[PDB]
């Protein structure tokens, strides 16, 4: 750390290397922040939290009990320990609020006055963070698992949402819309990701063991499926091009977008070329995944080593993504944990649970 | 104030690279320098650099690099932003008008992408088929050169290995071959792919990879015969050409890391190697044809080298953004023909206004390691060289009228050794003469004109008084006992000589020299002045005196000699000069020691009393005065190592330094061709000429041979405290003897608390007159010097220099250690005054309303300083990632963070504790911190921007700092400090760089900043940028998570453009705004005055 300094400031080093490379060195350190308290609201389990890209102050929550919390991440205090107090929140009484589960909730990227939400309800509803009521409602034939919208851009304006049905949903926030279909999954859709990298290609994953990317804009086809084997394998149809051996719940992109993550009820995270769709044949070992749902995970940004951190068991697995080398396993919670989110800004990290608590993690030394 | 001016006072002095071609013409021999944003251009002579063009770039260079394309007359240059902007120029000159023309340019940014770690690295095809980039791990970026691109649009390819070393495109392939070191878990090796500009797609390389030294930083590719490619590693080098492996492991090397590197011969049979510790190397290669052996030898020692190349004939530029670069001549070793001028990276600065004037100076830490130094920034007039004559020896100078119809100066007189010789001087020639009446066979003390249309020649032999109608001699004065003049002083009717003790008092009339009074004085006489004060005769009542033994200056009744005043100036040190003159209305006495030290005082032409002593130190030389009138007013020269002009304004005094580099003595000369000029000479030359009316920046440096870290001022001890940290390596030992080392006396540290290349930590305090180091404290074993402060803490009247520290021990990643110490110097000892212990690495300490502020580690404290002499803690605020940074205003503070970028906390005396008044919830990771006023706040982000926080105007969210401003400065920021360099805007902070640019901040009232920027926008239109870069994208804001269009910041280099814009061109900007041409012009210069 005086070297970070005395470098950065002879300008030995350039000032953004040893940035990055402090910012891994910290991931590294990670470790539970019992310093930091996330305020009690969520009666069902978290399923999932989202930081708000710009400046990341505030943090979306989202339970097995329907609700969704709204965070405010910030101590004014003049203590290092402070609790994260709730903001806002979308309650029991609210009438707009979630009858099942809640299963994904994200920040619209670009604008921070409004974050979405969908539901095992069988809805996907656009709200308004000033004032916290209901601004577009999309209804489904079936169960929602994971939506999502594109971080590169304003060319369009598309959510993409998973649901029971092997149809692949594209909803479109400017208007209505929503007549448009990815077709060829067969099964559940259990996780949906844009390219970080590339403005129209998004990456499905389904319970029929398979993972397509598609480029939207195009009326039929995927662009590449996931074969695990890199077709070494020679299968009869219905058998080729699988990326798990079984349900794949798992989907996230490495930070520059130029590999694709997916986790499936295998056991197992393989990482992906994203776009050839190669497998890297990158280890990891075991990865347990019995999850019926989708699986939230995530990845770290802006340290030299990029990091990926899959939910294990109780704890969260941090592995490196290229290497893959196990890092280590962090421990707070008490039950099954269901999702996990990077804090950009100061490397910390914060992950949601069965035990309907939401957990600080921050780097020691 | 939410609206800000910056500007840049000195432009960046580092060299981030340097390339040799032919640029300019096809036949000429081009230099190529980039400093930062800064490109300069030369054409390599038979004698010589002769610079050429210089141009900004809007953007921080990343690569250079100069290449012909099949159908180009002559080179052209590739560049490379680090916000990625790339561009194709060409030098093209039309007469003696002179531009770079962009030929292609695009922006090769990728949205996203993970920024490879060991940097940017620009390639160029060997058959100028393509340049390679590699921006990003995981991608490279080609930039076809096949077709005619002209806006240089580019495609990745897929590189499957994430971790890339070192890149280069190799000689003599069928298609273009990059070769590379890059690492896996396995390893380091070299591989090689072909690039298909067709596939679009990497191919198989020509020759398989192989294992390289683990590690090998460095890819040379080596030129068409031997072919292949050199990788320098720290212990070995080998050659790989696919077919052959020749490996060599000098001994020599294994000392330093090897950081660049040069083809001297085209056939590729030298190149120049450079490390980290200076030195500089030869590579040589043996010898159908094809590679031998490798072999290296030591060439020499030269500044650290960022960059080096080969010119020719033996001469070889060093580029150097750790310290001064050089031009230098090969022999066994190394000479540095020329020298230039680098603040290396300025890791400190302080502003001291010394001499209690009205102007500020700056004293820098900079460079690092063996280029460590302090350098004096301060500003000053120059001269201008008419003519220089060769005349060694020059003892004294005299103007004399010979005509005397004549208005004019038409004889110098210069007094040598046993002789005195006379400057004929007929317009702008001058040669040699002879005088009549004046003998040339003695050494000249004083002559003139005088009274009666008369001259006066003041020998160590006689006073000879001359009539200069008829010429020849009139009458002569010599001592009764024929003994030796001493000292002249003589004004036009007045003399008085002194022989030894004695004194004797001449005047002036028509064919006679009047004896009257006559004394002994009870010591030696040192120097005299009889000029009359006042007037209203021409005669002086008083006469001006100084001695030896006693060192006195006195004042004496001049018809009597009887003493009026004598002052006791005390110290070994005897008077040089004295002298009597008027600025202004007020009377002073101005007497100058032989250590630069000079006293001026009030003086009366009644009592001829003393009163309100004070005493400036303008050099280390005797200085000697002489008065000269500059138009309205009558000015004192003084003749030193640090020759200084010495005046009055609103009736205070002002000492303006003069650039030149040393004067012995001066005389002001108006002749015909030289019309009030000046005439000095130094130990060599005889110059002439007049006083710049412009001020420049002049530079001073102290090398240190070390590391300078912080410096701040102490006034009552008169001398800088230091941080310096040297290199010992293993009990412990230098490589070279650096200032810690060179003591007059020193102390090693004793403390108790606390109980292969490591750093050593010295306090150093150093003269402000001498700069030598007066004495040097070693602190403990690993323990690091981190801040510096010089103050006086709680009811103690004491100023202290207190220092924390840190203990860095190699097993820990950030120290559980550290101390503060407050130590004192006075009587030219250095005093330990008191320790406290702390649980880490004290980052920053200011003194704050007669208490101690620090900050440690996550932790920022208050300590009280007890009547026990101690520090006790008074409040903590611990809500901090790390505190790295402090200002104050008041009951304000500025903290900077690491991450969590700044926050205003205050001080309540009430509940005697911290309340967070405000923060900036936008993370930035921290430069520099400064306080604008009570609410606007200045800071410098790592990513080369500077931002403005301002308090806001009602809910418990008035905690919440707005920004105000945002700008790409394009510089990283170690310093911030409010000063000024000169003597619209209100204020004024200044700041240094990395690269060693200083610039200054001020601020704007809003009717301004709009007049301003809007202006910038029609200049920007107007103005043809190099790269055909855009200035509004140059100057916004950018990080990884952010970028943003500057706001609140106008662009200072890019106004003061505007003053050298066509005629027309200005016209053209002016058009409709909101006003008229000349008026700009006039509000453009204004913004001039501010540095």
């Amino acid at each position: 750390m005086l070297g970070f300094l005395s470098a950065r400031q002879t300008g030995l080093e350039d000032p953004l290397r040893l940035r990055r490379a402090e910012s891994t060195r910290r991931v590294l350190g990670l470790e539970l922040n019992k310093d930091r308290d996330v305020e009690r609201i969520h009666g069902g389990g978290i399923n999932t939290l989202d930081i708000e890209p710009v400046e990341g102050r505030y943090m979306l929550s989202g339970g097995s009990d329907g609700v969704i919390v709204l965070y405010d991440l910030e101590n004014s205090s003049r203590q290092s320990y402070y609790t994260c107090k709730a903001v806002c929140s979308i309650g029991r009484d609210h009438p707009d609020v979630h009858r099942y589960s809640v299963e994904t909730v994200q920040w619209y990227p670009h604008d921070t006055g409004m974050f979405t939400s969908s539901s095992f309800d069988k809805t996907l509803k656009v709200w308004d963070t000033n004032t916290l009521q209901t601004a577009d409602v999309f209804n489904f034939e079936e169960t929602v698992y994971s939506h999502h919208m594109s971080p590169v851009s304003t060319k369009h304006c598309l959510v993409a949402v998973g649901t029971r049905g092997p149809k692949v949903q594209l909803c479109d926030l400017k208007s209505g819309s929503c007549s448009h279909i990815l077709q060829g999954h067969r099964q559940e859709i259990l996780a949906v990701s844009w390219s970080p990298r590339y403005d129209y290609i998004l990456a499905t994953a389904s319970a029929d063991s398979r993972v397509k990317l598609w480029d939207v804009r195009r009326a039929s086809g995927c662009l590449i499926t996931l074969d695990q084997h890199n077709g070494k394998k020679s299968q009869a149809v219905e058998s080729a091009n699988t990326a798990h051996n079984g349900k794949v719940n798992g989907l996230c992109f490495t930070s520059d977008g130029l590999h694709l993550l997916t986790v499936g009820t295998d056991n197992r995270m393989r990482l992906w070329n994203s776009s050839n769709g190669e497998n890297t044949l990158v280890n990891y070992g075991k990865v347990c995944n019995n999850s019926k749902k989708g699986l939230k995970f995530t990845v770290s940004c802006g340290c030299s080593s990029e990091f990926v951190f899959v939910p294990y068991g109780s704890t969260i697995a941090v592995y490196t993504v290229y290497s893959g080398e196990q890092i280590t396993m962090l421990k707070g919670h008490y039950k099954t944990v269901d999702c996990c989110v990077f804090q950009s800004n100061f490397q910390e990290l914060y992950s949601g649970s069965r035990d309907c608590n939401i957990l600080a993690w921050v780097p020691s030394l | 104030m939410s609206y800000n001016y910056v500007v840049t006072a000195q432009k960046p002095t580092a060299v981030n690279g340097c390339v040799t071609g032919h640029f300019t013409s096809a036949e000429d021999l081009n230099l190529l320098i980039a400093k930062n944003t800064r490109l300069e251009i030369y054409v390599v002579t038979a004698e010589g650099l002769r610079p050429v063009k210089e141009v900004g770039m809007y953007g921080k260079i990343a690569v250079m690099e100069l290449f012909r394309p099949k159908g180009e007359s002559k080179d052209l240059l590739f560049i490379l932003t680090a916000k990625y902007n790339a561009c194709i120029l060409e030098y093209k000159q039309s007469g003696e008008s002179i531009d770079i023309i962009t030929r292609a340019h695009g922006n090769v940014q990728d949205r996203i992408g993970r920024p490879s770690e060991t940097g940017i690295i620009g390639i160029i095809d060997p058959e100028c088929r393509m340049i390679g980039l590699r921006l990003y791990d995981g991608l490279f970026k080609v930039i076809p050169l096949d077709r005619d691109n002209k806006e240089l649009k580019a495609f990745n390819i897929r590189l499957e290995e994430l971790h890339v070393i070192d890149v280069k495109f190799l000689y003599g392939c069928q298609a273009p071959t990059i070769c590379f070191v890059y690492q896996d878990p396995q390893g380091r090796h070299v591989k090689t792919y072909e690039v298909s500009l067709r596939e679009k797609e990497f191919n198989k390389g020509p020759w398989k990879q192989e294992n390289v030294e683990a590690e090998a930083s460095m890819v040379i590719a080596v030129p068409e015969p031997f072919g292949g490619a050199i990788i320098i590693g720290q212990e070995s080098i080998t050659y790989h050409n696919g077919d052959k492996y020749l490996a060599i492991a000098p001994p020599i090397i294994k000392q330093s890391t090897i950081v660049c590197h040069n083809r001297v011969d085209p056939n590729g049979s030298r190149y120049l190697l450079g490390d980290m510790e200076g030195r500089l190397f030869m590579l040589l290669l043996e010898k159908t044809v094809t590679l031998k052996d490798l072999r290296v030898e030591l060439l020499g020692e030269t500044s650290i080298a960022e960059c080096l190349t080969y010119l020719d004939n033996g001469v070889v530029f060093v580029g150097s953004r750790l310290g001064d670069s050089q031009l230098v001549k090969l022999n066994s070793y190394v000479v540095a023909m020329e020298t230039f001028t680098n603040l290396g990276p300025i890791v400190d600065m302080c502003v001291v206004d010394l001499e209690r004037q009205g102007q500020g100076q700056l004293v820098t830490c900079s460079g690092a390691f063996k280029e460590g130094s302090l350098r004096i920034i301060r500003n000053g007039i120059g001269i201008h060289e008419h003519a220089s004559i060769d005349l060694p020896g020059i003892k004294g100078l005299w103007p004399l009228r010979s005509d005397p119809n004549r208005e004019t100066d038409d004889t110098l007189v210069l007094s040598f050794v046993g002789q005195t010789r006379v400057l004929m001087l007929n317009g702008e020639e001058v040669e040699e003469t002879e005088l009549m009446g004046f003998v040339d066979d003695q050494q000249t003390f004083f002559c003139g004109n005088v009274a009666h249309q008369q001259l006066i020649q003041i020998t160590s032999a006689s006073v000879r008084l001359v009539s200069q109608e008829p010429k020849a001699l009139v009458s002569e004065w010599k001592e009764p006992q024929a003994k030796n003049i001493s000292v002249a002083s003589c004004n036009s009717s007045q003399v008085v000589v002194a022989v030894g003790r004695a004194l004797y008092y001449l005047q002036i009339h028509p064919q006679e020299l009047r004896q009257i009074s006559h004394t002994e004085m009870e010591h030696e006489v040192a120097c005299l002045d009889i000029t009359p004060l006042g007037d209203s005769n021409g005669l002086s009542p008083l006469c001006a005196i100084g001695l030896w033994t006693d060192i006195s200056a006195r004042i004496l009744k001049l018809p009597s000699f009887e003493l009026l005043h004598k002052e006791m100036l005390g110290g070994e040190i005897i008077p040089r000069s004295i002298l009597m003159t008027t600025f202004e209305s007020s009377h002073y006495l101005l007497c100058a020691l032989g250590d630069g030290a000079l006293f001026y005082f009030g003086l009366n032409i009644e009592t001829g009393l003393l009163s309100d002593r004070k005493k400036v130190t303008l050099g280390t030389q005797p200085t000697v005065l002489r008065t000269f009138r500059s138009l309205s007013t009558t000015n004192v020269f003084a003749c030193s190592d640090r020759p200084t002009v010495i005046y009055s304004s609103n009736h205070k005094l002002v000492f303006s330094n003069v650039n030149l580099k040393e004067v012995n003595y001066m005389c002001p000369l108006n002749s015909d061709g030289y019309p009030d000029s000046l005439a000095l000479a130094n130990n060599s030359t005889l110059t002439i000429g007049t006083i710049d009316e412009i001020q420049k920046l002049h530079i001073r440096t102290v090398p240190l041979y070390e590391s300078p870290r912080k410096i701040c001022y102490q006034e009552v001890s008169q001398c800088f405290g230091v941080l310096s940290s040297r290199i010992e390596v293993q009990g412990t030992t230098a490589l070279r003897p650096s200032a810690s080392t060179q003591a007059l006396s020193s102390s090693v540290s004793s403390s108790k608390l606390f109980s292969e290349e490591v750093e050593v930590h010295n306090l150093l305090i150093i003269d402000q007159h001498t700069f030598e180091v007066l004495h040097a404290h070693q602190f403990l074993q690993n323990e690091y010097a981190l801040s510096l402060v010089s103050c006086k803490l709680g009811k103690d009247p004491n100023t202290y220099f207190i220092v924390g520290t840190a203990m860095v021990y190699p097993e820990e990643a950030e120290p559980k250690q550290g101390r503060i110490v407050v130590f004192q110097y006075s009587d030219g000892k250095l005093q330990t005054v008191a320790e406290k212990e702390v649980k880490g690495a004290v980052y920053s300490m200011v003194e704050f309303n007669g208490k101690l502020l620090a900050s440690i580690n996550s932790t920022v404290r208050l300590y009280e300083w007890t009547t026990e002499k101690e520090l006790r803690t008074e409040c903590n605020h611990y809500n901090n990632i790390m505190a790295l940074y402090l200002k104050t205003k008041g009951d304000f503070i500025l903290v900077g963070d690491l991450m969590r970028s700044v926050l205003l906390l205050a001080y309540k005396p009430m509940e005697g504790n911290f309340e967070e008044i405000a923060r900036d919830f936008n993370p930035n990771w921290m430069s520099a911190v400064e306080i604008l006023d009570d609410d606007n706040f200045l800071g410098a982000e790592n990513a080369f921007n500077l931002f403005v926080c301002q308090k806001d105007s009602t809910d418990e969210e008035r905690q919440h700092l707005q920004e105000v401003g945002l700008f790409h400065l394009g510089e990283f920021v170690n310093v911030f400090c409010h000063g000024s360099l000169v003597m619209p805007t209100q204020g004024s902070v200044l700041f240094g760089t990395v690269n060693g640019m200083i610039g200054l901040v001020t601020s704007l009232s809003e009717s301004w900043y709009n007049l301003l920027l809007d202006m910038q926008n029609r200049l920007n239109k107007v103005i043809k940028s190099v790269g055909k870069i855009e200035h509004s994208f140059w100057r916004s804001f950018h990080t990884e998570r952010k970028t943003e269009p500057a706001t609140g910041f106008i662009d200072g280099d890019l106004i003061e453009s505007f003053l050298d814009i066509s005629r027309p061109k200005m016209q053209e900007v002016v058009a409709n705004l909101q006003a008229t041409a000349d008026d700009l012009i006039k509000v453009v210069e204004e913004l001039t005055r501010i540095h």
